[PDB]
DNA sequence: TGTCCCCCGCGTTTTAACCGCCAAGGGGATTACTCCCTAGTCTCCAGGCACGTGTCAGATATATACATCCTGTTCTAGAGC
DNA sequence: GCTCTAGAACAGGATGTATATATCTGACACGTGCCTGGAGACTAGGGAGTAATCCCCTTGGCGGTTAAAACGCGGGGGACAG
């Protein structure tokens, strides 16, 4: 399935902003945010599936996730 | 038609999704991006709950972080509406 | 004690690439930390790696995926490239 | 007299300082600010000449990234000339 | 008094370097506050550094893994 | 500072997310067993580290040429009598 | 129709950066004098590989229900500047 970057709805974007404590939220920020998101995530996930594909490993676990994360310098703590 | 003030539904907004620590972007669309950005990489590629749970709340971190940077960037430019431009700064001092 | 230096290395390295060009003692540092720098970063990412997994061991996949890790995009396949052509050829 | 326009000036001198790599900061002055600030960590701590131009030139690097980043931000906000705001939310943004 | 010591003309050519066409006046003490706390910072670490191995004058080495530690590595050193 | 475009706030629909249960087939974990590849040690020799030194790449510098800023000046257009 | 004010563009002079040697100390790097460190080769048993389930768990399939997103709509806000 392709065309999924609008999976992140733009109330979500509004929530998300809401939670940065963003006043005003302009109509033209959505797609840099989804643009932003996207490159993050191609970044965590790319380090995620090269840790995966060290390990002999099919699926990704959540532990590499957090270890990715940590790689970048942005360390998740609950997994 | 009681209408509020375009900026106190907002702080309202704020506040709530502040004091409230449960997600905002929603499980399955992101699980649904994370399999499209993931299947460029690795042919048939499987992702575990907690993993996708993991990345949504690293995901949702990072985005909020960056509106809280970009936010104080519109109040340092002396406006309130966050712009692209805003984004740009913030990624680019970081070096991002 | 005795310290480890890689100006005959980066040396040669040069004059592979460019025979006619020099190189100062301050730019010879700067290399030295660079690549002391890059291989402390490899080693540890691969030692990180070993450990992920409960492997007591470092290996050629270790560098690699540690090099993927690290170095971004066209810099990180060629690294790869030129890693497996120095394997391929030692065996 | 000859007179120059506000800016030309300042203009050649950001080239003929980005061209050339020279110590901006001056030895003496940054190596008594050093020993006045490690004497409160370290009464009677020595500096050797290499340990001080490392530190100057970690530093003017920093400071000058620091600076980058503020004339950044001043530009994002429509502003020429650089205040202390703009390296505050340099500084918040990139967590220093 | 020697963090006065450093100039305002140096820290206008600090900021020529990182391409700023005209200075405020009132930012050379927060820029003299900024460096201070980043010395500051680098020079308790460096401190340790030296303190660890028994030492009493600060090596350039030591200086350059403090930096490095930071996420600011240092070359030529 | 005026304003006309841009963002926000209820209304409505619809739209897909969250949920409840289950097949189900590819995939992470470790036990029995084996292997080839890796730590350690004996000897040493060709790659490697430290001191001497010729000189040519680079550093500092005067003088002189091409390039831009500027002030002087000549000319032509247009208002006044 | 005659007299005269004022704007406009090159003309030469001033100044700036830059090439061209002039030269000069200065360390780049070969030569050499050693020199220490892994290359060659047993010794062998500890970690990795292969399998061998094994399960397990994540993907997909029946929907049901409903919080929420997309649709314009309306008046207020305010972002971009002279």
């Amino acid at each position: 399935l392709r065309d999924n970057i609008q999976g992140i709805t733009k109330p979500a974007i509004r929530r998300l902003a809401r939670r940065g404590g963003v006043k005003r939220i302009s109509g033209l920020i959505y797609e840099e945010t989804r643009g932003v998101l996207k490159v993050f995530l191609e970044n965590v996930i790319r380090d995620a599936v090269t840790y995966t594909e060290h390990a002999k490993r099919k699926t990704v676990t959540a532990m590499d996730v957090v270890y990715a994360l940590k790689r970048q310098g942005r360390t998740l703590y609950g997994f | 038609p009681h209408r509020y003030r375009p900026g106190t539904v907002a702080l309202r907004e704020i506040r709530r999704y502040q004091k409230s620590t449960e997600l905002l972007i929603r499980k399955l669309p992101f699980q649904r991006l994370v399999r499209e950005i993931a299947q460029d990489f690795k042919t048939d590629l499987r992702f575990q709950s907690s993993a996708v749970m993991a990345l949504q709340e690293a995901s949702e971190a990072y985005l909020v972080a960056l509106f809280e940077d970009t936010n104080l960037c519109a109040i340092h430019a002396k406006r309130v509406t966050i712009m692209p431009k805003d984004i740009q700064l913030a990624r680019r001092i970081r070096g991002e | 004690t005795r310290k480890e230096s890689y100006a005959i290395y980066v040396y040669k390295v040069l004059k592979q690439v460019h025979p006619d060009t020099g190189i100062s003692s301050k730019a010879m540092s700067i290399m030295n930390s660079f690549v002391n720098d890059v291989f402390e970063r490899i080693a540890g990412e691969a030692s990180r790696l070993a450990h992920y997994n409960k492997r007591s061991t470092i290996t050629s996949r270790e560098i690699q995926t540690a090099v993927r890790l690290l170095l971004p995009g066209e810099l990180a396949k060629h690294a790869v490239s030129e890693g497996t052509k120095a394997v391929t050829k030692y065996t």
